[PDB]
């Protein structure tokens, strides 16, 4: 409480760009990268290292990290929204403790805030229920599709009829 | 089949939970899943988990204990620990479940969790006393434990009574002794003596949509908070 002469507005600014080299998947083609370069705008293999943690991306004037996940329902079971119980070591390093560290770095709050967009709903409602638990309050998640993908067929058309549904009523 | 997620997490003081070395922390999960066994056959075997299925079958952690050390991670610099394992079965009906146990600095990270709890109620024939079964077992090995709940997924992420801070759930643990008036009508107290008591809601398992079960664990959290027991979401 205070607040006052602000002297550096959002401290990840004081980042930089730089190649991931975290032992992923190459290649300029996968879904992956090109899912991660439609959210971010950051071109292939380049990421933002800030506070020692590594983010797919930074958009400055909202001051809010960005980091994209594409291929991940193959370890959810689809019908029931739970992961298939021999990918939980995965679903928590990639998924879960991951945005923990995102949420404990991304500070103070406000400025720095931070997203995590999801190529498949299925995966975020998951994960986005998951950090509802954990009390991430400066992490927000999304069903963010990319124009071309399948999961995007699925989107718009329920955010097409749910215009019919939401009119009537 | 028409089944609902259940939260199955244990937190424990993640002061103390540090101290203990990559040995003794082997130990208490070795005697966990020694206690899981005569529950369920499914609870029998337990492997490593993998980027593929058959990458996770591939270590048999109970037939082959040696490899129990293989599953747990740690940090030198912090002196975190985390360590999971699963059931072996690949399918969430018919009792497939994981298990996520970490002891870092954090108390929101000093967990046990059985991933997903909704698992354990399409096969435990009576699930109240399997379920406090495997709650006094936790609470034998480890004395850290400082809070416990069991509770659907919909209810805690969407339904809570306090949305600051954690909840009771279906059958929960708190570290103190309580009075049986300051609760409702059929919720059980079981008290252990030494670090608190637990509290089952109704020895039926929770249903979201009955409004009964709803007020329980409501006028219950209501209590569990005017006595200063409810602990914060964020530690
Ligand atoms: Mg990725």
């Amino acid at each position: 409480q205070g607040r006052d002469k602000d002297c550096v507005e959002c401290p990840p600014s004081r980042g930089e760009m730089a190649i991931a080299n975290n032992g992923k998947g190459h290649s300029m083609s996968d879904l992956s990268a090109r899912y991660q370069q439609w959210v971010t705008n950051f071109p292939f293999p380049h990421e933002w290292f800030w506070s020692g943690t590594w983010w797919d991306g930074f958009d400055e004037p909202r001051c809010t990290l960005l980091e994209a996940k594409a291929n991940y329902a193959f370890l959810f079971v689809p019908l029931l929204g739970v992961p298939r119980p021999w990918a939980r070591a995965k679903v928590k390093s990639d998924l879960l403790q991951k945005a923990e560290v995102h949420s404990d770095k991304a500070r103070p709050t406000p400025p720095v805030f931070v997203e995590w967009h999801f190529l498949q709903r299925i995966v975020y409602e998951y994960c986005a229920a998951e950090y509802l638990r954990m009390g991430l309050a400066n992490l927000k998640a999304f069903w963010n599709p990319m124009p071309g993908t399948d999961e995007h067929d699925d989107y718009q058309e329920t955010r097409a009829k749910e215009q019919e549904e939401m009119k009537r009523f | 089949k028409a089944f609902r997620r259940y939260i199955f997490e244990l937190y424990f003081d993640p002061a103390r939970l540090l101290e203990l070395d990559d040995d003794q922390h082997l130990q208490r999960i070795e005697r966990f899943l020694d206690a899981l066994a005569p529950l369920h056959p499914v609870l029998e075997n337990w492997y490593l988990c993998g980027d593929s299925l058959r990458d996770a079958l591939s270590h048999n952690v109970t037939e082959h204990r040696q490899d129990l050390a293989k599953a747990l991670s740690r940090d030198r610099r912090t002196r975190a620990v985390e360590l999971v394992l699963w059931n072996g079965e690949e399918d969430p009906l018919k009792g497939g479940l994981s298990l996520d146990y970490e002891a870092s600095g954090r108390a929101v990270s000093s967990r046990l969790q059985l991933e997903d709890a909704g698992s354990l109620l399409q096969v435990f024939d009576a699930p109240a006393s399997s379920f406090v079964a495997i709650f006094l077992a936790v609470l034998e090995i480890w004395p850290e434990t400082t809070w416990g709940m069991l509770a659907p997924h919909a209810y805690f992420v969407h339904q809570r009574t306090f949305p600051d801070r954690r909840s009771i759930g279906w059958i929960g643990f708190c570290p103190h002794p309580l009075r049986a008036t300051d609760f409702p009508a059929a919720t059980e107290l079981v008290d252990i003596p030494g670090r608190g008591t637990l509290l089952l809601n109704g020895r039926e398992p929770m249903d979201e949509t009955r409004r009964e079960h709803f007020e329980r664990v409501g006028e219950a959290d209501i209590k569990l908070m005017e006595l200063g027991y409810l602990p914060p979401l964020r530690g």
